[PDB]
């Protein structure tokens, strides 16, 4: 994420899943700017990107 | 209860409490003392009110104890009657928070996939908890039998 | 996301027993204070932007933080402070309520201070002004509520540390 | 860290290939000042405790405030003589650094020694970071007044002290 | 000196010399006598330099000559162009092992609790010793005095 | 995502300093400059296809990342590349004309090499293309602004590497 | 998500190379059992509610996670079991007809023993419900047929381990 | 600038510049000699577009100076010429920039909420910058003027 | 290069660097017209170095090529000589960096883990950069073939 | 760190119950099994060196990764993948013997596959030599050996994942 | 740890003296012998092992100390041989560079024979493992140098006596 790496959930199917937390001690700030893009993958094939 | 989800009504709604949510809250506390005591009563009338509970249940719902029934023999009418001292003890919750959301989360939501998964007709338990209604409401006064009853015909209805 | 109603019924389930007289011993103590609350969450309402702008006139209004190259120079670094403290203020509302700070770490610690790092936002700075918001606040609900109040602030700046 | 040519011979390694010529060309930029860029070096060993003290005056002359109580924000500014001892002792660090790094001709020694977590000590002891900046480049012109007649020494002393002032700011655009 | 520098530093990782270490040794060994050649120059003018010296340490700090001041007196002042001539020896070995260790081994690590327990203004011998260095380059011509010119500047850096 | 005039405005601006002889003289060498990198922009725009197609046929048409097995098989995977390398010959063109690699690592760098590790892309055979890519491009836009828009693909190959 | 046949026609595909004796080989002992996998997975379709019931009261029904503070005790909790042990008797179901376990890792086990430690939720006791699951779907399709359902429930118990 | 977002306009679409975005940034960079000197004539009146800024503003605001207003006194009234000295800043950028970028991130995203949460009426400081305005476009030419008052109409607009 | 560890010396001693450390990245870079001249000779002999470097590494030792020999058949032979068009390489480096940090950090450290783990003698690969060292040698005169000669000899010693 | 009679004691005494027939059964298991465990451990202390020299030259050691600008090319580079497979095939050893996966997560696993995203590891070239590592030591061992060391291997290439 | 031009900066200077002609002369002298030196420990750091592996052959194996129960039986102790030459012609190299034997009983000399008559050690042995290794030394970089480098070798063999 933008904010730190306890931010995004896990990618199941149905989720509200975050394991970073008080109870699992792995976290990463790092510094983003105010603009910046993710390099998302596309699910599916490579030219629809 | 009251107090947790007036807060998160007007949580997601980006606002504080209204005067008709902060004259409840007040309203409520008030109503702390009456609620422990009528909590208290049905505390330590547990013995009379699950046993004489399930007293009237299989008078008016012989099938699930005779042999075939769910709660047959010794063992499962022991469980039989534990699920009756669960749903008594959640009613006591739900009076003191002053709503069935300890009611909902606990023993209401997704019930009917636990009770079709052990193969225990749910209105047989729907008919345990009305008869447990009519012996608690028997132990108080009117003003407290619209409320302790009030809460068990809320279990009637979210399990059925 | 419990009040002091659900944590005590929730421990008192938790254990399968009924709610004995210790169960209902806090109860009783909450619903006491249940009027000293609502009126501490009352005027809280009423003077919340009086609030905010008396915290950061006395904390960090003019420090370098607020000039060029601090950490609020920008006025869209500006604004965000005050959007930022009005949930400090708010949610602490919220917690001096519930009376249980439960709510607090669920939706306002947890991933804070790891992203006030990512943005390298001075967490310093941020306690100090809660800090001079909980002595503000101290003002309008009184003592004991100020106390009340107060109890739930400190929890914040404390985790946020 | 990695001078100029380390960092042009690693450019050429990950390709894995031999040093060409526009690789040379890029060495020979530095063999050819890197004669003038000694004595910026020898004039800074020779200027070093006097160029503090000019940027001391220089800055706090625009920033009372730094000489001042805090405010109760606690932010570490040259309030005590404490805070003061310790805040001319960072200068000797920017100063220090950039003096190292004006003779490698290269900013791979200031970001892995003096930016590297910058943001993060400042942030922790509430620091200036405005005027910290501030004081980086009043020791630029200090040392550009130095060497000003010709302007070839100028983009060489400028190029160390530039790259922390673009590196130490929040980013505004 | 300067190959002492390489044994040692070479020694710490348990390893020959390298193959950049071997010009620095070799280079610095090429330049031989020229700082032998340069010390006998600077030894002819010992008595030249600490009198300039005297000049203009004294003129710019009248307080360390006059009643009161550390440098008060004739035994006091004798000593004082004692502390010269030990510190230009002390850069005629500098200058020979081309390094920093006899300014540093000597002179420079500890001085100041030295003259801090004399109560001479460690502020007032970094001039002294800038002093030093501004009186050696009228007897030097301008080839050699910025080949002794780094040797002086680092003793005003090892004072601060 | 900053220009050489917005690096050179927010350095003289983080010191809340005003543009003095030296933010302005590294402006200047910006707008001397400014006619080398439109026209080197020009020609890249035309022969964008032409010079992913050189590049690819030589620096790795006929590998064996080309063939069977190889990264790059399958139809799907090879029209990734050419799109992908279109990435890396327009946003160098952004930087040459931006005189700034801001936008690269923005929009880029970050989370590229940890993509084609999770991919299995190649970071090897990448480089060389653009390495490749590099050299074709210098060809057109001439010598000096070859080194202008060179600048920045080495940029990407070293933060990919 | 790649059955037998995808997964023979990658494997062939990847080395560029047409359907030789070996492929086919496989492919014909695949159409072999095509028969035998609908029908198991006719009866688990008809049996699925009847074998979850039977597995939850064999493996871990009366055991104190069952009980106050085990970790299934409230009712949205044990709903959750069913709910999220049919998910484990149908993937499988999946699995069984496709003949390769890839959908498996695909949508069931990644990120799925790092969610149940998020959630607490005991490892032991999901692996021996999945076992005595195992257990009763032998009964209904077979010994051979119970060798292939069962081939993919340790699969999913090995994984989630 | 006009270069930093003609570019990531042209980044978004997945192309590199059209000539329409490639004869610009060459007509801007030439057009680069004359906006320095536009800036640079606002850049040594700043003591006079903002002192005389803040006189019209005064005499056509006097409620935010006078007792009650939210510039009143010796302290506020310092404050009330600092943003003024701000803005015209920020438009000294946008001069040199050729575009209201560096003052649209500076001084006027989320700029409602400053002013309204400092208690400042952000009108009053609106009828500052056109006063300020006048001052600016009465230092330069007929063709100056229409552009470095076409920076501060823009702040006007975004301002209200 | 002598550069970047003469700085990170000083950098650990927390101290600036003496004359005897920028006496000498001042000796360097005014020996750098020359190296790049030493560096430009092995660039473009790389053919003959390296072909005539696996000459005498055949003739001296025959069983790594025989049959059994690691490099052993075309293919082999072909990766046998690529090794040595690295080390060619590295040495490269090494005079231009004037110091073998660059072949330290590649192709020195943990080479023996390397090459025992592919299964190949050390010690033969360490004959083969000494036959491209007389070679090396062999094109350049007597004062450039006691440096090129010279960065060979270390990798033979950290080879071993 | 628990072996398998480690588990089957733990799992026995957190409910605080002796050891009953089916804690007992799991236990005679191992011990039948135990035999097979040490010869199989025997022979991959004997051929360590052969069995990573067989991985890597099967999977990863001609591909671009071992080539300039991949992964793994530097001496010193290379040198810690023979160190690091070194780990994967003697913990995995130790997981055989134990019977039981607790000392790869506890001791290989955590933080892992968040070290190698840091120095850019490839993780699909990772689990790819594990995978012919674990080919290789089928060879030796035999089948059944095969299958238990090979149970490990998989779990290091899962989780690492 | 002094060289020549150290131990004349203690000569002429713990005395408090200058340095005059008879000081200077010698260093001229040592300043003549720089470049031998260097060439001399060039040779000898190309030819470690060569130089240790001759010298053990010619001198030491040849007799029982080789053999059980002599000195240098078990390979442990063989190895440490090679470890503990390869100080005597690495110190000698130090010695032969900085032109003073200082370092060699500063840093070699002091408790070593009284470390080998703790370990039971041979002194005789070794003193002969030096004296063929400071012949072989005499072979590589010539007659003078050989001699300088000589020098320092018997003056290990001396104390080490
Ligand atoms: C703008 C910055 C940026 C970049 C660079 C980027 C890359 C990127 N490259 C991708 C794939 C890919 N990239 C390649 C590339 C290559 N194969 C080779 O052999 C060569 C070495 C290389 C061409 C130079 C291939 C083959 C795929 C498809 C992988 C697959 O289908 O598994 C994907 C997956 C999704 C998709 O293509 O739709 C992304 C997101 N995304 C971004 O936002
Ligand atoms: C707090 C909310 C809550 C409830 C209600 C609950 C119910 C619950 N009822 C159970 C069993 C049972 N429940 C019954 C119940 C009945 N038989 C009849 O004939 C009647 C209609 C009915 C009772 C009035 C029987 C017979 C079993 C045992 C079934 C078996 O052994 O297969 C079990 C499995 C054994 C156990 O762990 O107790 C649970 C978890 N758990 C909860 O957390
Ligand atoms: C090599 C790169 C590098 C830097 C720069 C560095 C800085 C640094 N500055 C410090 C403190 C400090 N720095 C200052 C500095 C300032 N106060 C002001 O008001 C001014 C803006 C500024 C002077 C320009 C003050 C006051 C403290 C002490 C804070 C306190 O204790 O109150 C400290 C904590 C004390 C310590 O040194 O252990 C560190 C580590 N460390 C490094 O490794
Ligand atoms: C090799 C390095 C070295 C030095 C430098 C050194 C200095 C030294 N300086 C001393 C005294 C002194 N030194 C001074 C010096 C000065 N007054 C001035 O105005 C001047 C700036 C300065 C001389 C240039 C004075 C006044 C005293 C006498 C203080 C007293 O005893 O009252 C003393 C006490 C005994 C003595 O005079 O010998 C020592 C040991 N010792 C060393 O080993
Ligand atoms: C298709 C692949 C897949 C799986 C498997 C999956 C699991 C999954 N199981 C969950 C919860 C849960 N899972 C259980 C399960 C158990 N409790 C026990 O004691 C047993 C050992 C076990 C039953 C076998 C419980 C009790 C919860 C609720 C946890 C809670 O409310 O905190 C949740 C949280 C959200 C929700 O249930 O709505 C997810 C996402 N998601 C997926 O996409
Ligand atoms: C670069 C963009 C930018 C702006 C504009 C900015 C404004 C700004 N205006 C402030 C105060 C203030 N601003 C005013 C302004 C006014 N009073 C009036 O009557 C007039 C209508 C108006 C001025 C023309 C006053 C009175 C205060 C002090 C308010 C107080 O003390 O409560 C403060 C708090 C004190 C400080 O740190 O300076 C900020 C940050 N900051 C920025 O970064
Ligand atoms: C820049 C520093 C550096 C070096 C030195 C290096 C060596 C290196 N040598 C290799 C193979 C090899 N190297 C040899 C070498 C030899 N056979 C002989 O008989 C001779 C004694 C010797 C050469 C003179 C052979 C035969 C192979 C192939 C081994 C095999 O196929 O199993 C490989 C694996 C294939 C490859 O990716 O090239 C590497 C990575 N990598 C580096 O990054
Ligand atoms: C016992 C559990 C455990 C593991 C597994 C572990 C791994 C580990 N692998 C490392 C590096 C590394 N690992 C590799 C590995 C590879 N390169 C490739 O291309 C392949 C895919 C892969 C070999 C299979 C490389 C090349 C490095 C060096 C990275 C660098 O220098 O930047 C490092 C950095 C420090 C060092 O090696 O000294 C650690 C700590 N540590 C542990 O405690």
């Amino acid at each position: 994420h933008p904010y730190g790496r306890g931010n995004d959930p896990l990618l199941i199917q149905f989720g509200a899943i975050f394991p970073i937390g008080t109870k699992n001690l792995k976290q990463n700030p790092a510094p983003f700017g105010k603009d910046t893009r993710r390099l998302l993958i596309r699910r599916g094939p490579g030219i629809y990107n | 209860s009251i107090v947790t989800k007036s807060i998160v009504n007007a949580d997601a709604e980006a606002r504080y409490l209204s005067p008709g949510e902060l004259d409840r809250i007040k309203s409520f506390v008030l109503s702390g003392q009456r609620r422990l005591r009528i909590a208290q009563t049905l505390t330590e009338n547990r013995e009379r009110i699950v046993k004489q509970g399930g007293q009237q249940l299989f008078q008016r719902r012989p099938d699930v104890v005779s042999p075939g029934g769910n709660a047959y023999g010794e063992e499962m009418t022991a469980t039989c009657l534990r699920d009756l001292d669960y749903y008594l003890r959640l009613v006591t919750y739900g009076i003191i928070a002053g709503d069935v959301t300890p009611i909902e989360e606990i023993g209401l939501v997704g019930v009917k996939e636990m009770y079709s998964a052990l193969g225990t007709p749910i209105s047989g338990v729907a008919e345990g908890i009305r008869c447990m209604k009519d012996v608690a409401c028997s132990l108080l006064s009117g003003e407290d039998a619209a409320e302790v009853g009030f809460y068990f015909d809320y279990t009637l209805a979210a399990m059925q | 996301m419990q009040d002091a109603i659900t944590s005590v019924i929730n421990a008192a389930d938790v254990q399968g027993k009924y709610l004995d007289a210790n169960s209902v011993e806090k109860l009783r103590g909450y619903f006491q204070t249940g009027e000293l609350r609502v009126r501490a969450a009352a005027t809280i309402a009423a003077n919340a932007a009086t609030i905010i702008k008396e915290a950061v006139a006395k904390s960090l209004l003019y420090s370098d933080i607020t000039r060029p190259g601090g950490n609020m120079y920008t006025t869209r670094r500006y604004a965000a402070c005050i959007r930022d403290l009005d949930y400090y203020l708010r949610y602490a509302t919220y917690g001096m309520l519930a009376g249980d700070p439960s709510i607090l770490d669920e939706r306002v610690l947890n991933g804070l201070k790891e992203t006030y790092n990512s943005l390298g936002v001075p967490i310093g700075a941020t306690i100090q002004a809660i800090q001079a918001m909980k002595e503000v606040t101290g003002s309008l609900v009184g003592s004991d509520a100020g106390k009340e109040m107060g109890l739930y602030f400190d929890y914040i700046c404390s985790g946020l540390s | 860290m990695q001078d100029i040519i380390t960092s042009v011979i690693n450019q050429y390694d990950l390709s894995g290939r031999y040093l060409d010529i526009k690789g040379i060309n890029q060495i020979n930029n530095y063999f050819d000042t890197g004669l003038k860029r000694l004595m910026i070096a020898k004039l800074i060993n020779k200027e070093a405790t006097n160029l503090i003290k000019e940027a001391s005056e220089l800055l706090f002359i625009e920033q009372p405030e730094l000489l001042r109580p805090c405010g109760n924000a606690f932010i570490g500014n040259a309030y005590t003589t404490r805070r003061y001892a310790a805040c001319i002792r960072d200068i000797e660090y920017y100063l220090r650094y950039s003096a190292y790094s004006i003779i490698a001709g290269n900013n791979s020694i200031l970001d892995e020694r003096v930016l590297d977590g910058l943001k993060e000590t400042y942030n922790s002891l509430l620091v200036p970071i405005g005027p910290t900046i501030r004081v980086i480049q009043l020791l630029k012109e200090i040392i550009q007044k130095k060497f000003s007649t010709e302007n070839i020494e100028n983009a060489i002393i400028a190029e160390p002290f530039d790259y922390l002032a673009i590196n130490l700011s929040d980013k505004n655009l | 000196s300067l190959v002492t520098q390489v044994i040692l530093s070479a020694d710490d990782e348990l390893r020959y010399p390298t193959a950049g270490e071997l010009e620095t040794i070799s280079s610095y060994l090429k330049t031989g006598e020229y700082r032998i050649r340069l010390i006998s120059i600077l030894q002819g003018k010992e008595q030249e330099i600490i009198r300039l010296a005297s000049k203009k340490i004294f003129q710019l700090h009248p307080e360390y000559i006059a009643p009161g001041g550390n440098a008060s007196g004739a035994r006091q002042r004798a000593l004082c162009l004692r502390d010269y001539g030990w510190y230009l020896r002390l850069i005629t070995y500098a200058i020979l092992a081309g390094d920093k260790e006899p300014l540093e081994k000597i002179g420079i690590i500890g001085v100041r609790e030295m003259y801090n327990s004399l109560g001479v203004p460690i502020i007032g011998m970094i001039d002294a010793i800038k002093c030093l260095k501004e009186a050696t380059v009228e007897v030097i011509s301008q080839e050699e005095e910025d080949f002794v010119a780094p040797y002086y500047d680092y003793i005003i850096q090892g004072m601060s």
